[PDB]
RNA sequence: AUCGGGGUCUGCAACUCGACCCCGUGAAGUCGGAGUCGCUAGUAAUCGCAGAUCAGCAACGCUGCGGUGAAUACGUUCCCG
RNA sequence: GCCCGGAUAGCUCAGGGUAGAGCAGGGGAUUGAAAAUCCCCGUGUCCUUGGUUCGAUUCCGAGUCCGGGCACCA
RNA sequence: UAUAUAGGCGUCUGGGGGGAACGCGGGGAAGUGAAACAUCUCAGUACCCGUAGGAAGAGAAAACAAAAUGUGAUUCCGUGA
RNA sequence: ACUGUGAAGCUCACACGCCAGUGUGGGUGGAGUCGUUGUUGAAAUACCACUCUGAUCGUAUUGGGCCUCUAACCUCGGACCGUAUAUCCGGUUCAGGGACAGUGCCUGGUGGGUAGUUUAACUGGGGCGGUUGCCUCCUAAAAUGUAACGGAGGCGCCCAAAGGUUCCCUCAACCUGGACGGCAAUCAGGUGUUGAGUGUAAGUGCACAAGGGAGCUUGACUGCGAGACGGACAUGUCGAGCAG
């Protein structure tokens, strides 16, 4: 189906710049850094629900933006999509991080 | 340096308040104090930065 | 093979040092590198028997016997005498 | 202070699932006798520590010894 | 050399040089002090160049000020120091 | 998730390739793989989203490297004119070089060619040699202080316990008896009052222990500090006690 993978600007070989994401929000899950420093969560598809899973996914990247590393360079969120199973394109902005649901 | 300045910072408030040194081959890990921090006013863990 | 135990024979005498018998133990070894030896027919390959030396044997050595018995030789191009 | 390069067998030097080769040394070959050819050996903390991965001589971090170039007005 | 210009003729009107001090615009040292010396000072002094006037330069806010409805071109004196 | 907006099934081409064999499109027909799948470091290649490695394309931005051209600019190359005299100068024209060179501002190199200066003191004359700060002893003449290129040394550290506190103990040496074991290792008995030891030089001390052992801990604190030592000054040293 659907979910969420967002690319985090950091440098995962250095042993601390590393992410580790764990959020709860029904509208507890977990995250990592993959090795081409790459998140993932889980989300919902363009035919779902509205408010349900903007609502769910601010809680996960309060999480993220809280975890970001000291030494990061850059910028933090270069891309964030929330595809489908087969529905191309389907990518948020970047730059929304507060009030998500409007 | 062998024997390098270090400074203690205090857990709860995060003030510098003490300097010394120790050797750093005898004890490589961050030194682990509990001194008397006036911001806090009481006795807290202090750590080396 | 090695080792433990019990025995037989010669020898005055089997510890260093004989052979053989029985019981048990059961190592390496899966055909062997560069290299290298023997043989042209009853020969090579293989199988057993006897003699000398000798009390006993370390003989799997030496000298003889007989049994079953093969493949190959185009030719001096090359090594040795 | 900043940026690169080097550390691997007795010696020299190549290299995400292999630690290798020549000079060395040793034993045996070929020779009337040697060298070179041959065969087979033993040689090793891959500078020292930790990190990722099922796994690192190889990727990341710190440190040691070195070498070159540019900085340095208590 | 064509448009024409450089140039060539004729005629009027100006300039050149001097002076003791004072002025305006430029170029601009070292001896000395720092108990040494290079930043710094000496000093924009000594000296040099260009120009004046009886004086020269400046002068009429793209100014000060600080919430007071404050001053109101320039120049030169005393304080601020 | 796909299937007559036509699979398997065959057959046509290409790509890599260790041909291990996979991927892409093409032609006939007509219903596929697939889930626990069995070895697994890890699972299915059912598919999907992000993405690494290299190689391919495209748009838009963006920097360099070249070859021409004449018109800026350059020519002490030729010929005319100002000019009767002119190897000066200027102008016209032809022939060459040419956006290079030269120059202006900015910037990095080599730079005794030139200029301004530094290159210590003590010292049985100066040089060569040696020394320059701190700590301990003797000279030092029984308070403190006291010179010489007088006589001897040490320092530019170390310890997270070798600091704080509570409790306990007595060493070195010698004698005797013991498997290796010896002068000298571990064990037992006795004599033994300081001859041992105190991180590190020397001196003053310490056996009442400041020497040896063990448990808990961080006062190797914060705001202060009556009264003093020592001193040209600047520095330096001791301190009961109050509060947290
Ligand atoms: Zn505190």
């Amino acid at each position: 189906t659907v979910e969420v993978a967002i690319r985090l600007g950091v440098d995962p070989r250095k042993a601390d710049q590393m992410v580790r994401g764990t959020v709860n929000l029904p509208h507890k899950i977990n995250f990592r850094v993959d090795k081409q420093a790459n998140l993932h969560f889980i989300i919902g598809k363009a035919s779902f629900d509205e408010t349900k899973l903007a609502e769910n996914y601010g809680a996960a990247l309060d999480e993220v933006l809280r975890a970001k590393p000291s030494s990061s360079k850059g910028r933090y969120l270069k891309k964030v999509t929330v595809s489908t199973t087969t529905g191309p394109g389907i990518p948020v902005d970047p730059s929304v991080t507060r009030n998500f649901t409007e | 340096d062998v024997r390098p300045k270090i400074t203690l910072a205090c857990e709860v408030c995060k003030h510098r308040n003490y300097i010394t040194k120790k050797n750093r081959r005898n004890d490589p890990d961050r030194l682990e104090i509990k001194k008397f921090c006036p911001n806090c006013g009481t006795h807290q863990p202090h750590k080396e930065s």
